[PDB]
């Protein structure tokens, strides 16, 4: 939820740090899905402040 | 014209997904939206759908 979240040593760099909280959560019964927890971009964050 | 306009839309073929409510309820429809960017600084829409036109 910070700016820089997502990072990339270089552009084409295929290699990245993430840390975005991501939480996997019970699915619905009956419901094929896959629910996740994640933390808002923190790119627009920082956009927007 | 070009493998641009060709597609690979020969080798991949439309396909279904869940809606949250498809109306009346959830259902299992083509229709289902994947991801939707709104990135440009114009307006424009850049939605992902599960099925091919």
């Amino acid at each position: 939820g910070a700016f820089g979240d997502i990072q990339s040593r270089t552009v084409s760099s295929s290699d990245l740090y993430a840390n975005t909280n991501l939480v996997l959560q019970r699915p619905k019964a009956g419901a094929i899905h896959v629910p996740y927890t994640q933390a808002p971009s923190g790119f627009e964050q920082w956009k927007k402040d | 014209s070009t493998e641009e306009l060709f597609n690979e839309y020969k080798l991949t073929r439309p396909y279904m997904a869940r809606c949250i409510r498809c109306a009346v309820g959830s259902c299992h429809s083509p229709i289902a939206i994947e991801a939707v960017k709104s990135d440009g600084h114009d307006g424009y829409v850049r939605l992902q759908t599960s099925s091919q036109y």
